[PDB]
């Protein structure tokens, strides 16, 4: 089930946080398909968290041959369709990591983007958070599978207004990756 | 036959200093070095006026440690003004001011603002929190490089991540303190961790400041409300 490329680093980050299991947030990436040359839709979603969170900051990773559709290249902002889970946010920002990537991402030929949402109170919702579009290379081979996952940075968040560290530990330790599969 | 004269001026070497409007003292650590020069002009009385044919420089003397800021404090100096956050604070030696070498009173530069005012408009509100979030996202996606990211949308910064006004905004915006080096008011933007906890803290301070139970505190004792927020 693990889709955090640097899971052992994350584990260390949460070493002293009690590990309570039970009812927490289930963050997931989609499993979609696209023809070579097309723009593949990818959606991050969260279930079991309606009205229970007030901020997130998440790094999503993907093979770096895939390029996320940009909103403003110079601000590095990434185009996305906002989902129901981010409705009534006070602010949301989505940006592409272009410079100064960690060696674990370069070594494994990964690109990365980051989505942060901020709410006033625990207004965070559930269902789809954001849908992005990725350019599938023109020369991609049918049957090719592109794995989608996460990268854990020490300042990343999935938290409630009450700032209860165990809620965040659960969210990050129960994330599910996704795929894009190239079809004919 | 006329005439003989002395006065004295100061060469002052100082750094800028950032302060919240709530603070009760300026830091004399801003003064790196001060030296009292003394000139002796002599010559003759002129037709309405004075002519100087000679001047004798007596040995100048370090007075860095004797210099104070008199009765000025950040709290009694702060004045809300659009796009203006700098003040020249007079130094005092023997309880009086000193001229510099240009005949103006010797001063030190300070900047004074409201904690939480990322965008330098003299109001702490949700837009300061969303600016800070934007900086959080940008530094989460560039290797924590502060030199290519402007934190404040203020026109005083104007998109220049090296502006002194961005360091100041960072000082104002870093409301949640972080584990690590214990930072002073003299920290550079690059040394501060400004992240989603700062953003969220500013948003919470604003929201609480807007509701009836907190209005008195927000107006009169805002540090108490920041402490409530950041715990
Ligand atoms: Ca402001
Ligand atoms: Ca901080």
């Amino acid at each position: 089930n693990n889709a955090v490329i640097n899971v052992d680093e994350m584990n260390e980050a949460f070493k002293d946080v009690p590990d309570l299991e039970g009812e927490g947030a289930h963050i997931t990436l989609s499993n979609t398909t696209a023809k070579p040359g097309e723009m593949a839709e990818v959606t991050m979603s969260v279930s079991n968290a309606d009205m229970q969170w007030n901020m997130c900051g998440i790094h999503i990773i993907y093979p770096d041959i895939l390029k996320p559709e940009m909103k403003d290249p110079e601000e590095r902002t990434v185009a996305f369709q906002k989902g129901d889970a981010l409705e009534a946010a006070t602010g949301i920002v989505c940006m592409e990591w272009q410079e100064g990537l960690p060696p674990v991402l370069t070594e494994n030929k990964k690109g990365c983007l980051f989505l942060t949402a901020m709410f006033s109170g625990n207004q965070g919702g559930e269902g789809d958070m954001a849908t992005f579009r990725f350019k599938v290379p023109d020369n991609a081979e049918p049957g090719a599978v592109y794995n989608l996952g996460y990268y854990y940075m020490n300042t990343d968040l999935f938290i409630n207004e009450q700032n209860i560290p165990t809620y965040q530990k659960y969210a990050f330790t129960h994330m599910e990756g996704g795929t894009i599969t190239v079809e004919l | 036959v006329t005439s003989a004269v002395k006065t004295q001026y100061v060469e002052i070497e100082s750094v800028m200093g950032f302060y919240f409007n709530t603070e009760d003292k300026f830091d004399t650590a801003q003064i790196k070095k001060a030296v009292l020069h003394t000139v002796y002009n002599e010559g003759y009385t002129d037709d309405g006026v004075a002519v100087v044919l000679r001047e004798y420089e007596s040995e100048p003397v370090d007075i860095t440690a004797e210099l104070t800021f008199g009765d000025a404090t950040p709290a009694n100096t702060y004045k809300a003004v659009e796009n203006k956050f700098d003040y020249e604070i007079p130094v005092y030696y023997n309880n009086a001011t000193l001229k510099d070498a240009e005949g103006n009173d010797a001063t030190v530069t300070v900047y004074i603002g409201l904690k939480g005012d990322t965008d330098l408009n003299n109001i702490v509100d949700g837009r300061d929190a969303t600016a800070t979030l934007t900086y959080y996202a940008a530094t989460s996606t560039d290797g924590k490089d502060a030199t290519t990211v402007a934190l404040s949308p203020s026109t005083l910064v104007g998109g220049n991540p090296e502006s002194v006004y961005d360091d100041f905004s960072a000082f104002l915006s870093d409301v949640k303190v972080d584990a690590g080096k214990e930072l002073t008011r003299f920290a550079k933007k690059a040394e501060r961790l400004i992240d989603g906890r700062d953003a969220s803290s500013i948003l919470t301070f604003y929201t609480k400041s807007s509701v009836d139970q907190y209005k008195d505190m927000a107006a009169n004792e805002p540090n108490k409300l920041w402490d409530i927020v950041t715990a």
